[PDB]
C-alpha cells in the first residue's frame, strides 16, 4: 500500500521559509521604516480590503 | 436517525470562525475578495472537474446529498414491521403481503420482499440483496473520497493564491494598489482553502463514511428480516435475531417498546 | 389428475404452490385448461403470473408425455402434504 | 468534465492572478519553465525509461477519449439476449454478439457461445478486471509521481534564486524583489502539480473504478446467459450495481 | 497512566516559555482558546458520531486506572491451576476461579471447566480480543483526527488575527505585535496536538497491544488447563510472553 | 493527522510576505544593530 | 540509461548559470561533507552492510537486466500450447531449452517433470516474492536517504546561521552569509529529487513490471500442465497485455 | 561478524555534525541553550511519558539496549556446537548432554535443549520455540516503535519552539534581548529536534528491526537443531540442514572446516 | 450410433456439441462420414468449428477401437438428454 | 515381564524413560521398592526426576490390578522398541 504522495518537498520548502522568515525579521529588528513610503502601503490596504 | 452532533458542529464551527471574523471593529466585507474565490474555489472546483466528469460529478453530488436525508424510518420501526408482517403473513400466507409491501418507502425492503413474495430461492435473494449493500458502500465510499478530494485541492490551491499574491506584492514593489491587492489575494486565499477543507470537506466525507457504515447495518438485518418471512417463522425468532443486529445503546431501548 | 383444484380452497392452494418450482408448474400447465390457469393465476404474486406467462410459450414443442408426469408431480406433493394444517 | 476543467482551471486560476490590476508578465520565467518542467521532467526519465514513459503516456491518453456504453444499455442488452437465448439457445446470440462494442462483453459472451466452463470463464474475466486495474493505476501512479517531482525540482529552483540573490545584492529594495523572482519556480511546480498532475492521475483512479463496476457488472451477467437464469431474475441482481438515479432511469426505459 | 507526563509536558515547555527573560502574557490570549479548542472540537463533531465520543470516552478512562493483572501473576496463576488440575482433577477447579479478578481469565476459564470445544473456546477468545483492538484503534483515530484539527483551527484563527490586523495597520509600529498576537493561534493548536492529541492517541495504540498480549496470554493458559498439560510445560510456554526483566523476576519469586 | 503541514508552511510563507515587504521600506539603523549584535553575542555565548 | 540524469543535473547547472552570479557560489566543499556525509552517516546508522550489498545488486540489475518482452511470452506460451496439443507434453525438451528467458525454462522443466500444479504455482510464487521483495528493500533505502540528505542539509544550514548570529558584527554580510548556509538545504534537496528519491520510484517501478511478467509467465506454465486449448491459453495471456498491446500481438497472431 | 556499521555511522554522523559546528572557530556553546533543551528535549520526552508509562517506557528502554548488546556466539559457533552435540548425543545418549547443556549461554538453546532432554514431544517443542521467537519479535517491534515515536515527537516539539520563539521575537521586537532571547529558541529548538529525528531516534529504530530480523533466523536455526537432536541425527544432515539458514556471505565462510 | 445425430434438430445438436469435448469429438468424427462431420460444423459457433477442424487434422491415424469408445462418450449424452428437455 | 528394568543398561533405560508419561509411571512406582526407584531417578533429568518426584507424593490412595496396566503398558513400551534400534 505505497501510496504516491507528492509532499516530500513540503518539508524542504517548510524549514526553508521558516527561517527566512526568522532571519527576516531579525534585519525589521534593527531597521527603520520609511514612514511615508508604509503609509501609502498601510492606506492602499483600506482601500482594498473595505 | 434524528443525528444532532453533525448540525450542532456546523454552527459552532461557523459560529466561531464568524465570532472571530467580527472580532473587535473588523467590518466583514475584508474577509471578501473576489480575485481569491477565483483562485481556491474557482481552481480546486476546476481540478474536481479534472478529476471527476461533470456527469459523475452531479452523481457524486446527488450520492452525498440523499445520504444526509432523513431515510424512512428507524431500526426500531422495521423490527416492528418485520414482526407485524409475520404474524399477517403467517396467518394469510406469503401472499396478500402485496399491499403491506407496496405502501413501503424503503425501496430496499421492498425489493426483497417482492423477490420472496414471488417465490425466489433464498440463495437467490441473499446474493442478490447483499449485492445491494456492498454496491451501495462501494457508492458511499466514492462520495466520501470526493470529498476529501476536494479536502485537499482547496489548500493547494490557497496555496497557489498566496505564491500569486507574493509574486504580485514584490515584482510591483512601487505601486501601493497592487501590492494591497497582491496581499489581500495571498492572504484571503489561504483562509478560503482551509475553511473549506477542516470545517466542511474533510469533516463531511468521515461523516459519510460513519453514515455508510450504519446504514450498510440497517440492511444486513433488513435482509435477515426478509429472508425469514420467506422461510416463514413465527414473530418471537424474528424478534430474536432482529435486535442482535441493534447497536448495544439500541438493543435495550426496543426491550421497553 | 389435476382436475380438483377449483374445489381445492384459496388458502391451501398457495401452500403447495410454494413446494412446487416454476418448471414443474409450467411443464404441467402446457395440457390444461383454460380455467385452470385463471385459477393457478389469481392465487400468484402479479409479476409472478406474468414469469410463467411467458415461459409456457418459450417451451413450444415438447412431448406429450412429459405433462403427465409434472401434472401427477404436482398430485402426489398435494397427497403427500394432505395431513398438514392445511384442508385436506 | 476534464477537458473543460483544464480550461477552467488555468482560465480561473489566470483571472486571478490579472484581478489586481497587476501585469501577467512578472509571472512569467523562460528560466524558471525550464527548472521545474525540466527538472521534473528530467527526473521522471529516471523514474521511468523512455520506453514505458511512451507506453504510460499513450496509457494516460487512451483513457481520456474512450466513450464506453452506459450501464444502462448494459442491462438493456444483457436483458434482450438472455430473452432470445431462452428462446433459441445460445448461439443464436452470435450475430447479435458481434454487434457489441466493449471487446470485454464481447469477449465473455463468445466464450458462453461457445463450450467453455463458468470455472474458466470467471477467472479469465476477472483477470482482465484486475489487469485493467493494474494498468490505470502505473498510469496514475506516473502522473503522481510528476505531481510530486514539479513542487520538487520548483523548490530547488528556489534555493538556486534564493542563494544567487543572497549573493549578489545592492539594496533592500532589490533583495525583496529578488525573492519574487526565486519564487515563480515553486508557483510553476505548485501549479503543475495541483492544475495538471495529481488531479489527472486522480482521474484515472475515478476512471479505474468505474469501469471495474462496468466491468464486474457485465461479468455478472455473462454468466447469468450461460447460467440459463431468467431474464427477471438477471434484471433484478443487474440493476443492482447502479445508482438510485440510474435505476428510475432504467426504469422508463 | 499517571497524568505526570501533562504536567511535564506543559511544565518544561511553559520553563523555556519563560526562561530568557520573557514574559509569559504575551502567550495567553483566551478568545485564542475558543478558536483553537473550540474550531477544532466542533469539527470533531461534524466528523464523528455521539455513539464514537462514548466510546472514546469508555477507553481513555479505563487507561487511567489500568488497575488490572499483571502478566508474572497470570503465568504464576496459571501454573498454580495446572498443578491443581493435574493433583485434584479439572473439576476441582471452581472455587479458585471464582476468587480471582481478570473478568477474561474467568470467562476462558469457565469455559473449560464447563466441557467447550478448545476450537469454540479459541474463537470466543479471539474474537473479543478483537473486538478491544477495535475500541482502542478508533478511539485512538479520534484523538489522532483532533490532532489534525487542531492545528489546522489555529492556523484559521492566525489567517482571521493577520487579515483584521492589515485592515487597520495605520502605525508600522505594532505590526510585529499584532502578528504575534495572530500567531498565538497557531501556537495553542500545535501545543494541544503534540501534547495532548497525539501522545494520547499514541497511549491508546500502545495500550491495546500490551492487553492484547495479556489477552493472548492468557489464551494460551486456558487452553492448556483445558489439555492438562504439565506444570513446567505452560510454565515455559508462558514465559515465552515476558520480557527478560520479567523473566529474571518471575524466578526470584 | 499531518494535511495541516502543507497550511502551515502557506501561512508561515504568509508571515515572511509582510517582513519581506517592510523590509523594502527599511535601512539599517547601524546602532539598534549594534544593540542585537551584542545581545546577540551574550545570549548564545 | 544515464539520459535523465546528464538531463537532470544538465538543467540545473543550466539553471545556476543562467542567472550572472558565478558558479562558485554554489559551490561549498564544507557543505558536501555535511550534507552527503551526514546522511550518508545516518544510512550507516540505518542499514547494515547487507542491506547496501544488496541494494548495489538491485541497482546494477536496473541498468543490465532488460527483461522479456509480455509480446514475445504470449507468443511463445501459444506455439508451447499449440506443440504440446499436436504432439504430447513430453515433447517440448528441444523448445523448453531453447528459450532465452530465465524462470520460464525453470517453470517449464518442472511441468515437464511431473510435479504436482499447486506446488508449482508455490515454487514459482515465492521466486515472485523474492524479487519483489528485494526491489521493495532497495527502494526503501534510497528512498530514505532521499528523506536523509534534506534533513541534514537543513542541519547544516542551522549550523550556518546559528554560527552567523554568534558572530554578528557586519549588518552588510548577513544576508551574503544567508546564501551560504542555504547551500547545504540546495544540496540535500538536490541530491534527494535528483538521485535518490527518482531511482527508489524507478525500482518500485521496475518490481512491478517484473511482477506482471512472471504472473503471465507462471499463468503460462500452469495453463501447459493442465493442457488447456491454444485459443484459452491466448485468450488467458491476452489479458496481460494493454489495448496498444493487443493489436500488435493480432498481427503476427 | 562484528557489527561495525552503527558505531562508524555514529561517530561519523556526530563527528561531521561537531566538525560543521566548530568549523568556523566559534564557541560551541552557541549551540546550547537551556530553553531550548527544555522545550525540544524535555517537551518530547515528556509527551513520550504520556504514551509511555513510566514501568513501560523502562521496560522498552531496556529491550533496546539489550538488543544492540549482542555478545553471543556467532551463527557458525551455533553450528559447530549442535554438531558436536549431536556427535555425543548418539556416543552416550541425550542424558548425557545434561552437563553441556548447562555450560551453554544461549538462553534460547538451553531451553530448547532442555525440553529435548526431559522427553517433551516434538510438536510442543516447536510450538513452544516457535512463539519464544514470535513474541521476542514482537517485543523488538514494540522498542522500534517507540524510538520511531520519539523520532516524531523531537522535530515536532522543535517546531513547538520555533512557534515560541516568533511569538518571543515579535511581542517585544524593541527589547533586544528579547530578540535574541527568541532567536536562539526558535533556530537551536528546530536544530536539536532534526538531530533527535535524523542522527538518533529514526535511524536507531530502523537499525532494531534489522537486528530483530536477524537474530529471529538464527533462533529459527537453533529451533531446527534442537529438533535434531531429539530426532538423532549424525552430524552430516544436521549440517547440511543448518546451514540453510546462514547468510550467503556466511555459507562459505566456515567451509574451510 | 453416433451415426444419427444427423437426424436431430439444430437446436438439440447445439446443446451438445459445446457439451462435449473437443478431442472427444475429434476422435469420434473418424470413423463417420463427411455429411456427419457438416450438421456438426454448422451447429456449432466459428471459433468452435475452427479449433474442430484444426483437432481432427492434427491428431495423427488413430486405432479403430479408439475412436469406437469416443462415439459412446457423445451418444451416452443424448440419452440422458432424451427426458431433460430434448426432443428426438 | 516387568522388573527388568533394573536390569538392562542406562542408555536403554534414559531411552525408556522418555517418553512414559510422569502419572503412570509414578503409579508404577509407588509399590516397587528403592533399588527399583533408584535405576529410575538416576536415568532421568533433574527436572524429569523432580517431576516424578511431585507425582508420587501426590497420588493418593488407588486400588490394586490398575497399577499392573501401567506396569504393562511400560513393558509393551520396551516391547515395541524391541524392533528399533533399541535393543535388549
Amino acid at each position: 500500500g505505497d501510496e504516491i504522495r507528492g509532499d516530500e518537498w513540503l518539508a524542504t520548502f517548510s524549514d526553508t521559509i521558516t527561517l527566512l522568515l526568522t532571519f527576516f525579521i531579525l534585519l525589521y529588528s534593527f531597521s527603520s521604516v520609511d514612514a511615508q513610503k508604509f503609509q501609502q502601503v498601510a492606506s492602499a490596504m483600506q482601500v482594498a480590503m473595505t | 436517525k434524528r443525528d444532532i452532533l453533525t448540525p450542532i458542529g456546523f454552527v459552532l464551527c461557523f459560529g466561531l470562525v464568524l465570532w472571530g471574523m467580527a472580532s473587535g471593529g473588523s467590518n466583514l466585507k475584508v474577509f471578501w475578495d473576489v480575485a481569491s474565490v477565483f483562485i481556491t474555489i474557482g481552481g480546486s472546483m476546476a481540478a474536481m472537474l479534472i478529476t471527476y466528469p461533470m456527469d459523475e460529478f452531479k452523481r457524486l453530488l446527488i450520492v452525498i446529498r440523499q445520504t444526509f436525508k432523513d431515510n424512512g424510518m428507524s431500526n426500531i420501526d422495521v423490527i416492528q414491521n418485520f414482526v407485524d408482517l409475520s404474524r399477517k403473513a403467517r396467518r394469510e400466507g406469503l401472499l396478500s403481503l402485496e399491499d403491506a409491501i407496496n405502501n413501503l418507502t424503503d425501496d430496499y425492503m421492498k425489493k426483497g420482499l417482492r423477490m420472496v413474495v414471488d417465490g425466489i430461492e433464498p440463495e437467490t435473494i441473499r446474493e442478490i440483496m447483499e449485492l445491494e449493500i456492498d454496491e451501495m458502500e462501494k457508492r458511499h465510499k466514492s462520495g466520501a473520497d470526493m470529498l476529501k478530494t476536494w479536502g485537499g485541492y482547496a489548500p493547494a490551491f490557497g496555496m497557489v493564491g498566496t505564491l500569486i499574491g507574493l509574486i504580485q506584492m514584490l515584482a510591483n514593489l512601487t505601486d501601493s494598489s497592487t501590492i494591497a491587492s497582491g496581499m489581500g489575494k495571498a492572504l484571503i486565499t489561504t483562509f478560503y482553502g482551509s475553511l473549506m477543507a477542516n470545517a466542511v470537506f474533510n469533516p463531511m466525507g468521515a461523516n459519510l463514511m460513519f453514515k455508510s457504515g450504519v446504514e450498510a447495518t440497517t440492511r444486513e438485518m433488513v435482509l435477515e428480516g426478509v429472508l425469514a418471512i420467506q422461510s416463514g417463522v413465527n414473530p418471537r425468532i424474528m424478534e430474536e435475531k432482529l435486535v442482535s443486529y441493534l447497536s448495544p445503546p439500541e438493543r435495550q431501548a426496543y426491550s421497553k417498546v | 389428475v389435476f382436475e380438483d383444484i377449483i374445489t381445492l380452497d384459496d388458502v391451501a392452494i398457495q401452500r403447495v404452490l410454494r413446494e412446487v418450482e416454476t418448471k414443474d408448474l409450467a411443464l404441467a400447465l402446457k395440457g390444461s385448461s383454460e380455467e385452470v390457469a385463471n385459477v393457478i393465476f389469481r392465487n400468484q404474486s402479479k409479476r409472478a403470473a406474468s414469469s410463467l406467462k411467458e415461459d409456457i410459450e418459450f417451451l413450444g414443442p415438447v412431448r406429450i408425455m412429459d405433462v403427465e408426469k409434472a401434472q401427477q408431480g404436482i398430485v402426489s406433493i398435494i397427497r403427500r402434504l394432505d395431513e398438514a394444517g392445511e384442508i385436506v
